[PDB]
RNA sequence: UGAUAUUGAAUGUUGGUACAGCUUGUACAGGAUAGGUAGGAGCCUUGGAAACCGGAGCGCCAGCUUUGGUGGAGGCAUCGGUGGGAUACUACCCUGGCUGUAUUGACCUUCUAACCCGCCGCCCUUAUCGGGCGGGGAGACAGUGUCAGGUGGGCAGUUUGAC
RNA sequence: UAGGCCCAGGCGACUGUUUAGCAAAAACACAGGUCUCUGCGAAGCCGUAAGGCGAAGUAUAGGGGCUGACGCCUGCCCGGUGCUGGAAGGUUAAGAGGAGCGCUUAGCGUAAGCGAAGGUGCGAAUUGAAGCCCCAGUAAACGGCGGCCGUAACUAUAACGGU
RNA sequence: CUACCCAUGUCCAGGGUGAAGUUCAGGUAACACUGAAUGGAGGCCCGAACCCACGCACGUUGAAAAGUGCGGGGAUGAGGUG
């Protein structure tokens, strides 16, 4: 599971609360799944929403 | 004997436009009958079997609330 | 349970953002209830004008050089303007207002390309997996990502004084 | 080789299961009863997700709670807590919205300070969901079924009246 | 090993009792029913194999790190076992 152009995973972190005691975490990493043209084949793949801003097509 | 007539509905300001369904978006789920369109909301009222007095007193309510009861 | 991205189109109702317009300056005062600084006398006559009321203007409505109507055929500047202006025009501007404009949001619908289908037909193929093409159903919701608030012995780590 | 029997009570209806190795039962289970959730990708459950059980079932079915054959029955209380339902109002996060105020310096400077643009901090009003505060129902839901004074035997049955 | 589940096999000497149904009769309004014959149900009865573990005694550096002896319970089933 992972953006198939920019390559970006999901990741692990401490999580506060008000008295900072920590304990473990991830963040994920806003996915999306569309049909898209790849290496002259069409698919449906995964791709990050940040991807998607500008300069991709469908 | 069909308690309630389609005149009623139709002077009851419950045609088209944004108003008259706004009255039925209300209307309905107050008497636990959901949505419908004009025909559709006076075979509802026919197949529930409601009183016409009830009907008449919830249609007052929601002309309250849409006054601000 | 909300915001925000994925996330589109057409409405309608809608609050505003500026444009465009003609506007009452009521002061207990000038014939008279004639703004703000103002150049200031020159204009108007077949704009039935000036006497004039309300219909741009306020209103217990009085009248206004603007103004559809009979109210008919000159005042103002110049005339005690009690005046906190003396006004042709108004070089510039404001309250009386809505329209088309640029809207932007929030709602209320509608639609279809997004996304979804433990629905159907055909193909890959001999396959209840999968995906490819058609149909259908739903549809910008839902699902998923980030942020926030509730609830939360379901499950953790600990405390529970001395004489 | 091969049933001691009878008369009374308590508990549990019955056949069955249970602490391998100190407890065999009155404990558990059960046929029946009742409450409650679930419209099908059902509810619940395992798994982070795919994928499954439920079920190749469809409310005469499935999960959960209490009670425990059969016969006669199951009284009063909705203030509290839980659950279900509703609207006028109050309170409440993230995010929008940014009034206004600090620091810095072109300039004026005159000696003190005032200080235009830009940058960088701090952030007012306004808006902003559930939940909570509130109201109604619900007891084979969690739960509750009193004190005083005067008045009737049997182990004072204080039954009965007044606060 | 033990707990529960899944697939596929296998074991239970012998004897009792006699449900439904059926057929006869009597019986009644036919019915209700009564009595015979047939029939062979059952988490039924008695009891070996098998499984269990209720009482007592013995053993307690044991024959045995849970047994033996004499009695006891179920034994066609919510069975036992490979
Ligand atoms: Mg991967
Ligand atoms: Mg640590
Ligand atoms: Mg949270
Ligand atoms: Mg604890
Ligand atoms: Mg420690
Ligand atoms: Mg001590
Ligand atoms: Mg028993
Ligand atoms: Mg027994
Ligand atoms: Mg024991
Ligand atoms: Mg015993
Ligand atoms: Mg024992
Ligand atoms: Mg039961
Ligand atoms: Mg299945
Ligand atoms: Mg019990
Ligand atoms: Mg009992
Ligand atoms: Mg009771
Ligand atoms: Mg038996
Ligand atoms: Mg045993
Ligand atoms: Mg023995
Ligand atoms: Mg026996």
């Amino acid at each position: 599971r992972k953006c198939v152009i920019t390559g970006k995973k999901t990741t692990a972190g401490n999580n506060r609360s008000h008295a900072m005691n920590a304990s473990k975490r991830t963040w994920g990493a806003n996915l999306q799944k569309v049909r898209i043209l790849v290496n002259g084949k069409p698919k449906k793949v995964y791709v990050s929403a940040r991807a998607l801003k500008s300069g991709k097509v469908e | 004997e069909e308690e309630i007539t389609f005149a009623e509905l139709i002077e009851a300001g419950l045609v088209g436009g944004e108003m008259a369904r706004r009255r039925r978006q209300r209307l309905g789920e107050e008497l636990k009958i959901g949505y419908a369109n004009g025909r559709q909301f006076h075979k509802r009222l026919k197949v529930f079997r409601i009183s016409r007095d009830a009907f008449y007193a919830a249609l007052a309510q929601v002309m309250r609330e849409e006054a601000g009861d």
